[PDB]
């Protein structure tokens, strides 16, 4: 449905929410021919037949969608008897969602005739489907990664280089997922004509946030569907886990215009929001340029960037899409803190009620989930994107149970 | 009426050479060493300072700068110490413009910030990472202080894109980046008459004294990094080599 | 509707081709009582509406059935010119197709009022996938597999602990497949009142061959429906890889009556045939009787066990299911061996040229259609069962290609 | 007719006695040993000697003897060692009947099998993995060359599985399993008058008297394999106990 545009698009400078600024170009010069290169690309692409043919074959046939909607009955007792049902987004081929932006934008490198992909990655769950996607099209495929990511996502790592993706540890700042970004940044702006930068969240310089949330709007149009045909109505409440937002978005904004139903994102809180050892961008943020937007970032008096921290690789990051500080703005959507703590706990307890072990970024989303059905009562119908599989995860969750 | 920076051109031209811009990171090695560097510039033949505001991530600073300012932000550098360091700058009898990127603008307020650069001798911004695009608030505080607002081109700008951002400049533009420098200022040269600044990191008096044959002022940074490094005397020889590479033409 | 008992079946001792042929019950009498308790409750269960609808239910919204058929174009040069189409098995929950027969089972032992679960694994799947259910019904969960295959395979170790299962490890015989069989056969001899035994493959004694089978007929059902749509026509050829038998049998048997579909099994060869290290069962075996079933297996002059080998834990089992050695015998189905060095070119092949990481066990399959692809030429339609993806083998694969040290 | 194992059991009923039915794997601890072993049961008062074919995969045995036919078989043990220790207990004036898992025998051949236990003295044949259902080959080559069929039942034998697998015995039928080893002898002897010898772990000579206050014969074998795992004179002093035990005046 990536033809027909939203009536909460950007203006023509990617600009959310008129005189607020949620958005645009914060980005050097050099970077503007292939900025603006992507972004007609992208529009000539959206409405073409053959590309959005493309698209749908791979989704059906190689990535494996629709990806199923599940009632987790046995987690009822556990979330004050609501009704929790998981988007099965770790059913997706490499595992996560990621697969679902990618493929569009990897179709997009090859239509500019770009020789050459780049992308950074923190969970290593863009990065093995960004390989997935280069391998499958006869890409030259470069993958950034901080080498503290390289260490607790080994997993990860190993599968990049089996697609033949190339894997360069990062390891300046917090060793982490901005500091992937900033190398990979680094990397398009020497290479800007030949190279296109796969981005993997709803956030950087437009036309990032709207494509990558047009590529992932799959998951909450299908969930749209899917709900109402299993419960018979729409569901009191949607949720996930925010890091950049791409997940989250996908699936919030089929629902944007249902006024019953509440949109909640979770953000890492890592040890706590008060110890200074988190990711909860929203919670305790503020205003800012950051990675070629404006929007909510961790960053200190003078607007320097916090390091941020999170036992979840792909939550643990300063900032957020410019596209949620706008839905945060407008009260559409509202944003809380999870814990490392309270992720494991739903970890485990999806493991042990449900036979399903979730990456630990979507387990942020299930922890909230558990709280929310405490909040709204027995019956309500509680709509979780699962947004990936944890098998990068087993050795960190082994540990954390002292299965080892 | 006239750019800040427009008499700094001038009486470049006049004496037949280009102008030397320096660049220095405050806060590197500490405050008050940048700072006696930052002075020795101005002392040793520099026509325009251009005080470095350290940043957490500078995506566009190569190592050298980006390693110092990193050391200057361990040593607790905050952004109030690049105004001390354009006011002691204008205080010795130098020309001092500030080169940041654009959070800690936003973080701080930009009409505030505008004002206390005014306030504090400066002449004028240099803004990596904003683009006309994005800089509805700094042209309004750029106006209503009076400050010299200098945005960048790139080789890969297209001629559109260079025309608005040739347009949005006061003072000089910065033509960041073979033969690509000298095609990049002739595309300047071609819609404008404003000043071209080169960087194209320049080591050497060799090196100023090319690029002052077809630019308006050469931009020296990491080099003087290296030699601050080394030690004050030998940044106060390497941009004495330097100012007399600028009168090469 | 429901796929009746067709003429496939064995009789009601478990016999293929006879009342005295493959299959069987070769147990001890001690196992009698459960053996009919559970061959009772599945012949209840197999013609219940409400059953299928539990299992149709569970496969769709929990396990993310139907998989996809997709066409790996970028395989054709490779074989032959051939057209190579994958059953995306990788993508089922938990990674392979040992998840069908698990639900089926696990939805069985349920209505048997069993409480505790056991099961043995090779490469770790059919544990990952009988401790998912377990956690999802609320079961006990017992694993027993080898040693050797614990190392290995330690990511599905791993999770099969944060399930909440107990993973034995087996440090009899060859410390694989044939010995956790063996550990788990002993657990339910001394605990056949209370313990439901999940079997992972299409062997055994009667009725874990059909029921097996049964509960994986859904992979070849959807695949011939899938091929017609996408080639217009059948299939030249359908293959898959051969351990015990489970997915392949699952998806040769809509297109058992299909006369012009040619039906291949390919079976791990390890270091080769003639090396005495490997698991070729049809091609070095013989027939014998074997955990419970009568059908082909690895064995010397006096009757002995062979060990085998395979880089695959999952192929890496000197037998066969029954039903395998029956139509072998008729001609229906050929079986040939597929080295170690076969299968690793052809998972490197698959992850470069398709951006799929496959099992181990599955590179055997891919192998062998490449090879088939060859023999049969430019144009043929050949179905690969992409039985499982290599998440499990990363650490294996990556010391074969060198990206260790 | 009458089974080959009738007349023990008669003689053992009139001494008020129930027979002492002894196992050993041959090869262990080798073969000329095993040998040795089994003609010093025949020599300490055991009446029949069940002569263990060591199987590669023995689901059935408990580890004292899974670890000894392991030895046996790492030290090159055949089947047709099997069959010379028949010879030797026959030469002894023993009574050997042999058991083995059933793949063992259909790689030999049936009937060549049975055939060739026959002509070595052999009584009889225990198949713990061969249920009658699967036995149709084995009740041919049983009646064709006069060995008795000593099947097994269990505790969880369903009442018609019980009584076809006593119906299907000659012999004796073995009843495999605190009290559920005299309930079970009494279910077959509600159904069939056949001798029953019960194996229960038997380690002492008190264990054997308590068997067989019920049983027609008691079965031992793990206890004897870890007595000559000690030494053979050590067997000789438990097999002495033990039919003590299996007499009651
Ligand atoms: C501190 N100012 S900076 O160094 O010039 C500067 C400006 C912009 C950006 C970066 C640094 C790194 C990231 N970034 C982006 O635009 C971006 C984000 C996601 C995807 C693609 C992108 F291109
Ligand atoms: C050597 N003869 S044995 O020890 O008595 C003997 C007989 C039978 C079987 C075993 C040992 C191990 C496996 N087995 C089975 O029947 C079986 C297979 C798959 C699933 C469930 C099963 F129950
Ligand atoms: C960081 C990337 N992953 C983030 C991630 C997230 C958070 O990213 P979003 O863009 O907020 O959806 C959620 N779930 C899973 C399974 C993830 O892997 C990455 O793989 O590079
Ligand atoms: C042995 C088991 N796996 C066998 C296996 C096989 C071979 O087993 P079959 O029963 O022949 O399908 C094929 N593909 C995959 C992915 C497998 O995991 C196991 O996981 O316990
Ligand atoms: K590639
Ligand atoms: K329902
Ligand atoms: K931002
Ligand atoms: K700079
Ligand atoms: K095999």
């Amino acid at each position: 449905a990536i033809a027909e545009p939203t009536s909460h698009d950007p203006d023509s400078g990617g600009h959310f929410g008129g005189p607020s600024g949620w958005g645009g170009r914060y980005v050097p010069e050099a970077l503007m021919a292939v900025i603006e290169e992507v972004t007609a690309a992208y529009q000539k692409e959206r409405v073409s037949q053959d590309f959005l043919d493309d698209l749908d074959r791979l989704q059906a046939n190689y990535a494996g969608r629709p990806s199923p909607l599940y009632e987790a009955t046995r987690l009822s007792q556990h979330a004050g008897s609501a009704r929790i049902f998981l988007k099965r987004e770790d059913l997706n081929h490499t595992g996560s969602h990621k697969i679902n932006n990618v493929l569009g934008q990897a179709l997009l490198a090859r239509r500019m005739g770009k020789t050459r992909v780049i992308a950074e990655t923190g969970a290593g769950q863009h990065g093995v489907a960004t390989a997935t996607a280069c391998a499958l099209l006869g890409l030259d495929c470069v993958i950034y990664m901080g080498g503290i990511d390289t260490a607790r996502q080994a997993l990860n790592v190993a599968r990049m280089r089996l697609l033949g993706a190339e894997v360069v540890a990062v390891q300046t700042g917090s060793k982490t997922l901005k500091d992937a970004i900033n190398e990979a940044f680094r990397d398009w702006v020497a290479n800007a004509d030949n190279t296109y930068y796969c981005f993997g969240t709803a956030a950087g310089p437009h036309p990032f946030p709207t494509m990558v949330r047009d590529f992932q709007r799959i998951i909450g149009m299908e969930a749209r569907v899917q709900i109402q045909g299993q419960a018979g109505r729409l569901p009191d409440a949607v949720v996930a886990c925010v890091g950049g937002g791409s997940n989250a978005i996908g699936i919030f904004h089929a629902f944007l215009d249902d006024p019953g139903v509440r949109l909640v994102g979770f953000e890492a809180a890592g040890d706590g929001v008060e110890t200074g050892r988190h990711a909860a961008t929203f919670t305790a943020g503020s205003p800012g340029a950051f990675h070629g937007s404006f929007s909510y970032l961790l960053q200190d008096e003078d607007g320097q960037t916090i390091e941020s921290h999170s036992i979840s690789a792909g939550l643990d990051y300063p900032g957020v899409g410019p596209e949620h500080a706008w839905l945060k703005e407008a009260g559409r959507v509202d944003y809380r803190p999870i814990t490392d703590s309270e992720a494991m706990d739903a970890f485990g307890l999806l493991c042990r009620m449900e036979g399903i072990i979730p990456a630990i970024e979507s387990a942020h989303a299930v922890a909230g989930a558990l709280k929310l059905g405490v909040e709204l009562g027995r019956g309500a119908v509680i709509v979780v994107n699962l947004s990936g599989r944890g098998d990068k995860d087993v050795e960190t969750a082994a540990k954390w149970f002292g299965l080892l | 009426e006239a750019s800040r920076l427009g008499p700094v051109f001038d009486s470049c031209r006049a004496n037949n050479r280009a102008a030397l811009i320096g660049y220095l990171p405050t806060g590197y090695p500490d405050v008050p060493a940048s700072v006696a560097a930052m002075t020795a510039l101005v002392e040793s033949g520099c026509d325009i300072i251009e005080v470095g505001v350290p940043y957490s991530d500078p995506g566009m600073d190569g190592p050298t700068i980006a390693r110092a300012t990193e050391a200057a932000l361990r040593g607790g550098v905050r952004v109030r110490d690049t105004l001390a360091a354009v006011e002691a700058i204008s205080i010795a009898g130098g020309r001092a413009v500030v080169m940041t990127y654009w959070n800690p603008v936003l973080r701080y307020g930009v009409d505030a910030f505008a004002r206390d650069l005014a306030a504090a001798g400066g002449l004028g911004l240099i803004t990596p990472d904003l683009i006309p695009d994005e800089a509805q608030q700094w042209l309004a505080a750029s106006e209503e202080h009076r400050l010299d607002r200098i945005f960048l081109v790139a080789p890969s700008s297209t001629p559109e894109r260079l025309a608005a951002t040739v347009e949005a400049s006061r003072g000089f533009v910065y033509a960041a980046s073979s033969q690509a420098a000298p095609e990049l200022v002739g595309r300047v040269k071609a819609v404008s008459d404003i000043p071209v600044g080169v960087g194209l990191g320049v080591r050497s008096r060799a090196q100023a004294a090319q690029i002052a044959q077809y630019a308006d002022g050469v931009i020296v940074g990491s080099a003087l990094v290296t030699a601050l490094t080394e030690g004050l005397p030998r940044l106060r020889a390497l941009t004495g080599e330097l100012a007399a590479g600028v009168r090469l033409g």
